[PDB]
C-alpha cells in the first residue's frame, strides 16, 4: 500500500515555524535560572 | 476597440458582463470553502488569526463562523457566503462549516455545467427538484423521542458528545459531556440561554473545570459586615441609595441664615434613616442592590447585622431572581405583597486569587455558573466559545425533540433519493440533478480525507450500503471501518440538518443568478 498522498506543504512548514519560535524562546532565558544565574536588565 | 467609444460611468468605477463576471464570483465562492474545509470533521485543525491594527489581539479558534466574521473580504460574491455563515450561528449556533464547505461545493460543480452550454435557469430550476426531494426523504428518517425519561436523557448525551468531538474540548469529552447536559435540565424548559453565567479565569487545568450547585459572585460586601450568614432572607431590590433620592424637580433652597441650611441638611439624613428603616420591616438580613451604596446606609446595615451587596448589573439582578426565587422590588411601602428569597448558607470562596461571594443552598436555582480553568487565555476563550455551541444545539432539542442519524449516514441518505429522480425525468436537468447529488456525497469525503483514510473506498462502501437497505450505515472514525450509526451513538439534531439544506441552496441560488457586477467608486480614506 502506498496510498495517502499529501499534496500541501502548508501544514509541515508551519508546525515547523512553531518549534523554532518556541525553542528560541526557552534558549533566551536558560541563563538565568539555578542559584548560579545571573540578571538581565 | 475599447468599451464602447463614448464614456458613461465616472472615474474609478468599473464593470464586468458575463463571461468575466461568473469568473469572479466563481472563485471567490471557492477561495472561502477551501480556507474552511481544513476545519471539517473529529480530526481537525486550528487556525490563528492576527490583527494588524487591533493592537495585535491574538486570538485562536475553530468554528466556521469567528474566523469568516474576521478575515477582511473584498469580493462582492464571498461577502454572500460570510453573511449567511453568521446567520446560522445566531440561529442554531451549530452547522457555520458544513453550511458553506455545501454551498462552496455546489458553486464548483456549477462552473462544468455552464461549459456544457447549459443556461443558469436550467440548472436552478433542476435544483429546486432536488432539495424538495431531498427535504421529503430526511423528514421520513427522523426518530421521534420524549416519551420516555431514560431515553430521552440518553440522546441528549448522544449529542452533546458528538458536537464537542471536533473542538478543543474533545479530550476531556467524559467529563463536559455531563457539564453540558446538567446546565440545560437546570432551565426547566425555559430556552433563556444567558441565564446560564460562564466564568472563566486563569490558572489550573482544563480538567479542573466544574459545575457549581449553587450560585457565585464576583462581587464584594461592605465594611464590618458579617462575611457568612445561614438560613438567609434575601431581598432584591433597584432602588436609588446614591446620595438620596434627588427627587426630580426644579427646585432650591432660598434661606437667609447659615443655621437653616444646617436644619435642611439634617433633614437629608433623616429621609434615609425612615427609608433604611422600610426596608428592615421585611425582616430580612442580605440586601442585594443594583445601584451604589453610599457611607451612610453602609453603616446603617452593619449595625443590625445585614449584608449589603451593592454595585450588581442587571446580569446579576435578573439571575439572582430566578435562583433563590425573590423578586425585584422597589417603593418599600407593603411588606405583604412582596415575596423574599431563601438560601441555606452564603460564604466566601478562594478560586485562584480572588473573592467570590458563594450560595450553597438554594430554592429554585433556575440559573446557575461554570467555572471554566485554563492555562492560557487562548485555551479559556476557546472552551468558551466550544461551551457556547453544546448549549446552544441542546436548547433546540428540548423544544422538537427529533434526532438524525449523522456521521455521514445522512448526507448518503439524501444523495440517494436524488439519484433516484435524477433517473427519471427526462431532459437537461437530470444533468443538473446529478450535481446536486455529486455535492452531498463529498461532506463524508472531507471527513475522512483530514483523517489520513482511503475517501474513495469509503465512499464506494457507503454508497453500495445505502441503496440495498442499511440504512443507518455510516462512518466509524475511531477505526477506519464501515460502523452502524444506531450502536456507536453518532446523534445530530433534526432542526440543524435542516437549516444547512435550505440555506446552502439559496445562496447558491442568488450566485448563480449574477451575470453583470458593477461597482461604484470606493469612499477614499483621508491619509492626512
Ligand atoms: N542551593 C541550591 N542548590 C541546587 N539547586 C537549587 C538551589 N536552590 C534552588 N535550586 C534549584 O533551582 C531550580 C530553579 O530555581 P530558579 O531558577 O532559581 O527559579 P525557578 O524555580 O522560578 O526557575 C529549582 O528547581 C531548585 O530545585
Ligand atoms: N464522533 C464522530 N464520528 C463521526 N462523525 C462526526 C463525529 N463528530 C462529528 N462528526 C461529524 O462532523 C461534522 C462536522 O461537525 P463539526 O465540524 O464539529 O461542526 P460543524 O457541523 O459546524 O461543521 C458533522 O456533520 C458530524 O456529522
Ligand atoms: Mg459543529
Amino acid at each position: 500500500g502506498k496510498g495517502a498522498y499529501q499534496d500541501r506543504d502548508k501544514p509541515a512548514q508551519i508546525r515547523f515555524s512553531n518549534i523554532s519560535a518556541a525553542k528560541a524562546v526557552a534558549d533566551a532565558i536558560r541563563t538565568s535560572l539555578g542559584p548560579k544565574g545571573m540578571d538581565k536588565m | 476597440l475599447s468599451l464602447a467609444p463614448v464614456n458613461i460611468f465616472k472615474a474609478g468605477a468599473d464593470e464586468e458582463r458575463a463571461e468575466t463576471a461568473r469568473l469572479t464570483s466563481f472563485i471567490g465562492a471557492i477561495a472561502i470553502g477551501d480556507l474552511v474545509k481544513s476545519t471539517l470533521g473529529p480530526k481537525g485543525m486550528d487556525k490563528i488569526l492576527l490583527s494588524s491594527g487591533r493592537d495585535a489581539s491574538l486570538m485562536v479558534t475553530n468554528d466556521g463562523a469567528t474566523i469568516l466574521k474576521n478575515i477582511g473580504v473584498d469580493n462582492p460574491a464571498a461577502k454572500v457566503l460570510v453573511d449567511m455563515s453568521r446567520v446560522q450561528d445566531d440561529e442554531v449556533g451549530d452547522g457555520t462549516t458544513s453550511v458553506t464547505v455545501l454551498a462552496a461545493e455546489l458553486l464548483r460543480e456549477a462552473e462544468s455545467l455552464i461549459a456544457k452550454k447549459i443556461h443558469p435557469q436550467t440548472i436552478i430550476a433542476g435544483w429546486r427538484e432536488a432539495t424538495k426531494a431531498a427535504r421529503e426523504a430526511l423528514l421520513s428518517s427522523a426518530v421521534d423521542h420524549g416519551s420516555d425519561e431514560v431515553k430521552f436523557r440518553q440522546d441528549l448525551m448522544n449529542i452533546a458528545g458528538t458536537t464537542l468531538s471536533s473542538k478543543l474540548l474533545t479530550h476531556h469529552k467524559d467529563h463536559f459531556t455531563k457539564l453540558a447536559v446538567e446546565a440545560v435540565l437546570r432551565l426547566k424548559g425555559s430556552g433563556n440561554l444567558e441565564a446560564i453565567h460562564i466564568i472563566k479565569k486563569l490558572g489550573g487545568s482544563l480538567a479542573d473545570s466544574y459545575l457549581d450547585e449553587g450560585f457565585l459572585l464576583d462581587k464584594k460586601i461592605g465594611v464590618n459586615q458579617p462575611k457568612r450568614i445561614e438560613n438567609a432572607k434575601i431581598l432584591i431590590a433597584n432602588t436609588g441609595m446614591d446620595t438620596d433620592k434627588i427627587k426630580i424637580f426644579g427646585s432650591r433652597v432660598r434661606v437667609d441664615s447659615t443655621a437653616k441650611v444646617a436644619e435642611i441638611e439634617h433633614a437629608e439624613k433623616e429621609k434615609m434613616k425612615e427609608k433604611v428603616e422600610r426596608i428592615l420591616k421585611h425582616g430580612i438580613n442580605c440586601f442585594i442592590n443594583r445601584q451604589l451604596i453610599y457611607n451612610y446606609p453602609e453603616q446603617l446595615f452593619g449595625a443590625a447585622g445585614v449584608m449589603a451587596i451593592e454595585h450588581a448589573d442587571f446580569a446579576g439582578v435578573e439571575r439572582l431572581a430566578l435562583v433563590t426565587g425573590g423578586e425585584i422590588a422597589s417603593t418599600f411601602d407593603h411588606p405583604e405583597l412582596v415575596k423574599l428569597g431563601s438560601c441555606k448558607l452564603i460564604e466566601e470562596v478562594m478560586i485562584g486569587e480572588d473573592k467570590l461571594i458563594h450560595f450553597s443552598g438554594v430554592a429554585l436555582g433556575e440559573a446557575c455558573t461554570i467555572v471554566l480553568r485554563g492555562a492560557t487565555q487562548q485555551i479559556l476563550d476557546e472552551a468558551e466559545r466550544s461551551l457556547h455551541d453544546a448549549l446552544c444545539v441542546l436548547a433546540q432539542t428540548v423544544k422538537d425533540s427529533r434526532t438524525v442519524y449523522g456521521g455521514g449516514c445522512s448526507e448518503m441518505l439524501m444523495a440517494h433519493a436524488v439519484t433516484q429522480l435524477a433517473n427519471r425525468t427526462p431532459g437537461k436537468e437530470a444533468v443538473a440533478m446529478e450535481s446536486y447529488a455529486k455535492a452531498l456525497r463529498m461532506l463524508p469525503t472531507i471527513i475522512a480525507d483530514n483523517a489520513g483514510y482511503d475517501s474513495a473506498d469509503l465512499v464506494a462502501q457507503l454508497r453500495a450500503a445505502h441503496s440495498e437497505g442499511n440504512t443507518t450505515a455510516g462512518l466509524d472514525m475511531r477505526e477506519g471501518t464501515i460502523g452502524d450509526m444506531a450502536i456507536l451513538g453518532i446523534t445530530e439534531s433534526f432542526q440543524v440538518k435542516r437549516q444547512v439544506l435550505l440555506s446552502a441552496a439559496e445562496a447558491a441560488e442568488v450566485i448563480l443568478r449574477v451575470d453583470n457586477i458593477i461597482k461604484a467608486a470606493p469612499r477614499k480614506r483621508v491619509p492626512d
